[PDB]
RNA sequence: UGGAGAGUUUGAUCCUGGCUCAGGGUGAACGCUGGCGGCGUGCCUAAGACAUGCAAGUCGUGCGGGCCGCGGGGUUUUACUCCGUGGUCAGCGGCGGACGGGUGAGUAACGCGUGGGUGACCUACCCGGAAGAGGGGGACAACCCGGGGAAACUCGGGCUAAUCCCCCAUGUGGACCCGCCCCUUGGGGUGUGUCCAAAGGGCUUUGCCCGCUUCCGGAUGGGCCCGCGUCCCAUCAGCUAGUUGGUGGGGUAAUGGCCCACCAAGGCGACGACGGGUAGCCGGUCUGAGAGGAUGGCCGGCCACAGGGGCACUGAGACACGGGCCCCACUCCUACGGGAGGCAGCAGUUAGGAAUCUUCCGCAAUGGGCGCAAGCCUGACGGAGCGACGCCGCUUGGAGGAAGAAGCCCUUCGGGGUGUAAACUCCUGAACCCGGGACGAAACCCCCGACGAGGGGACUGACGGUACCGGGGUAAUAGCGCCGGCCAACUCCGUGCCAGCAGCCGCGGUAAUACGGAGGGCGCGAGCGUUACCCGGAUUCACUGGGCGUAAAGGGCGUGUAGGCGGCCUGGGGCGUCCCAUGUGAAAG
């Protein structure tokens, strides 16, 4: 399909992922369709997860499948909060 | 948009196809002076409608053959063999430039 | 050595035959139908024409033809068949054809 | 926010003019030297040949089995036989193997870049929407029996399940021929006629979960076509016969001489055809005041390739690196008939070369394939290792300390230098020891809620006892080049146109600041030099920004083709030109 997933962008021992929408067949760090957020798993700065829930939802609405963590991150920035 | 070019028919010698000569002025990259330069397009004339020396608009279109990817759209200005003769002398001169020469 | 792309290879040999024979069927039928139209045998040529149209749409159900691959071979066929019964025909059984 | 010039033709001068230097850059190599850490980077040659290991599998929730077990049944008991269940093995079947990873050999090409076209197209999985799954039949492995082969493997007979294959029905709908309608290339509607559907599985079993079928739509990914751009040789000037177009057909998902038959005689070229050479292209990189010049190495995009040459099959997709067939070259097995290979995947070996790494750890993270999931696979990947190869950071101490040791070197014999340097006094405390010890990880899963939103819980770290913190604590590596001018830095001895130096000018012929050593000095410093190459200076191919009376440069002169250029006034168009709005110009840099 087309995926929402993380692309690796930090450096050695210093990981920062970009939450991106891409055809599942690209290399993980290759040309993607759209960035919709980022993620520092080390929580080094107070702003360590950002999403944009509109695009996040757009893509979902055309069945981009999130990975088991992209979905995790997405959730946490209330993408799926429906109330 | 399908590219539309305007040019001069310099060939009737085929069936259902006319050869259009399309010029284009543009300033030269390095030296700046405005240079002419022109290319021949084989264009599709299903009615053998357009004649030698007609000025026609030509349109980008789905392939009709090798070489042919343009069809003749509208007639712009009727007959004028000046441009043709021009193009005709151009090609005639080629007779001289070789290993020999004389009276062309 | 030895994998099980090995399987896939032998698998593909099987399908090769399913297809080969399906496609074979059509040609020999299509020809038949058309050939009978040159002779202007209306009811019978349409009777074959129909069975042809079937194996074509049918081949297409799976990955032998699928597609507009069918629509071509199908179009290509009804054309030559009607054109050829312009030899006094009167589409008898009127099988696969529109009035 | 941006621009330096110098040395060298002469006895001297101005100019012309080449050569050389000062700057920057590097996947480097070579010498002398070498202590620590972080992050990068590392066969430029032979796209030479490759040992060994590992690199793409997975699903028992599609299906039937074989082998080794264990338990429970029918009988009064056994022999037989039925059911349940553990381990394992393949087979059929599904999805994946067309991604990921490697390379730049070929390619001067819509290959690439860029902007468009597609009424000429495809798209598995994924999302949305509409409708549907009713009867019937078949075969081939597995397994069983028999052969041929040394082996790789192979042939024959028989049995059998399925989400395997087929026939009928249902026609939401869809395909096709003809006609009409709008549209305008093959777009969308419509009426007869024909034609085309489906698969089952699992359950905490009437009610959901996973699948299946057809159609429309979306998302992603692609095919093809076009405008413009893309190196050198004209000491390559003519080229072409599927050639150029037409009609009909074949082919494809789709256009097309893509292929074929018949017809016409066309098509391309000085705006460089054809040929020859070289080359993956780009984002970018280096340089430059810029305009330019040079490059395409890490990374990202596209392309092409998988020992060399062809070819199709399977499939949503391949003409298919770790699939198939054939020819060729090479290696290895061989019972002479016949077989087996393909690291430009990770490591590694060998060869070539000035020169280029570990046969490492881990699936903890991120990503991919299959799976309902548990999970499995992943040399993608995350890490570590090696090399001063690069960048950055850091140490080899700090404060005191003589009119000023000793040694070494000058000297006018009075002295001057190395030199606060050393010693020595005090202070701090790289290394080293001791203790604490990470971040990267919270999801999948499970429970509550409804299998949704939301809340609750459990598991998991290769790197690694590393990073970081704390306590303890030793004065603890310095080289390399240069010192005539350019060009920062001068003295003695030695040598005698020798030995030698030298980037260019030039030094050495017995008083050499130019050779070799010494003392001293200059510049950088875990590096310093050399060689190689690119841009710069070089307005030294000059568009910006040069020249041709004598420095190199006016054609021996004409006539004239193409081409370039073109007086005054008015009007039309608006091609160049100018302006506004807008789309594009991914990421990285
Ligand atoms: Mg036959
Ligand atoms: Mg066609
Ligand atoms: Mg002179
Ligand atoms: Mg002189
Ligand atoms: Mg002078
Ligand atoms: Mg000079
Ligand atoms: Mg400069
Ligand atoms: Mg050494
Ligand atoms: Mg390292
Ligand atoms: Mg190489
Ligand atoms: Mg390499
Ligand atoms: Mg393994
Ligand atoms: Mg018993
Ligand atoms: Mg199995
Ligand atoms: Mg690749
Ligand atoms: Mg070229
Ligand atoms: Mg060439
Ligand atoms: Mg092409
Ligand atoms: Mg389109
Ligand atoms: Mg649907
Ligand atoms: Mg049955
Ligand atoms: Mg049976
Ligand atoms: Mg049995
Ligand atoms: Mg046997
Ligand atoms: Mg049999
Ligand atoms: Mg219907
Ligand atoms: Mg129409
Ligand atoms: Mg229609
Ligand atoms: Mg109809
Ligand atoms: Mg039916
Ligand atoms: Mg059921
Ligand atoms: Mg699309
Ligand atoms: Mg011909
Ligand atoms: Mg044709
Ligand atoms: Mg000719
Ligand atoms: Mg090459
Ligand atoms: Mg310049
Ligand atoms: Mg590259
Ligand atoms: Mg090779
Ligand atoms: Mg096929
Ligand atoms: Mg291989
Ligand atoms: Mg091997
Ligand atoms: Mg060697
Ligand atoms: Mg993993
Ligand atoms: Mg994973
Ligand atoms: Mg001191
Ligand atoms: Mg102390
Ligand atoms: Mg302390
Ligand atoms: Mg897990
Ligand atoms: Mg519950
Ligand atoms: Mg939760
Ligand atoms: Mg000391
Ligand atoms: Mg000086
Ligand atoms: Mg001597
Ligand atoms: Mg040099
Ligand atoms: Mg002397
Ligand atoms: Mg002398
Ligand atoms: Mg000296
Ligand atoms: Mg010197
Ligand atoms: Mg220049
Ligand atoms: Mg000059
Ligand atoms: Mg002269
Ligand atoms: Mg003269
Ligand atoms: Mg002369
Ligand atoms: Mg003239
Ligand atoms: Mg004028
Ligand atoms: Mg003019
Ligand atoms: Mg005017
Ligand atoms: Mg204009
Ligand atoms: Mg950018």
């Amino acid at each position: 399909m087309v995926k929402i997933r993380l692309a690796r962008f930090g450096s050695k021992h210093n990981p920062h992922y970009r939450i991106v929408v891409t055809d599942a067949r690209r290399k993980r760090d290759g040309k993607y369709i759209e960035k919709i957020g980022y993620y520092d798993p080390r929580k080094t700065t107070p702003d360590w997860l950002k999403v944009d829930v509109e695009r996040a939802r757009y893509w979902l609405s055309v069945g981009a499948q999130p990975t088991d963590t992209a979905r995790r991150l997405l959730r946490q920035a209330g993408v799926f909060r429906q109330e | 948009p399908k590219k539309v070019l305007t040019g001069v028919v310099v060939s009737d010698k085929m069936q259902k196809t006319v050869t259009v000569l399309v010029e284009r002025q543009f300033p030269h990259p390095l030296y700046g002076k405005v240079i002419k330069r022109s290319k021949k397009y084989l264009a599709h004339d299903p009615e053998e409608k357009y004649k030698l020396g007609d000025v026609v608009e030509i349109i980008e279109s789905r392939p009709i053959s090798k070489r042919k990817r343009f069809r003749v759209l509208r007639l712009v200005e009727s007959g004028r063999m000046d441009l043709v003769e021009k193009y005709l002398i151009r090609r005639q001169n080629y007779q001289s430039l070789s290993k020999r020469g004389g009276k062309a | 050595r030895n994998l099980s792309a090995l399987k896939r290879h032998r698998q593909s040999l099987k399908r090769r035959l399913r297809n080969k024979a399906k496609k074979s069927a059509i040609k020999t039928l299509s020809k038949k139908a058309v050939q009978l139209a040159q002779e202007g045998k209306a009811e019978e040529a349409l009777k074959i024409m129909r069975k042809a149209e079937s194996l074509i749409d049918k081949a297409a159900k799976g990955s032998t033809l699928h597609k507009n691959a069918a629509a071509r071979r199908k179009s290509r066929l009804m054309r030559k068949v009607r054109q050829l019964l312009e030899a006094a025909g009167a589409p008898l059984i009127g099988g696969g054809l529109s009035a």
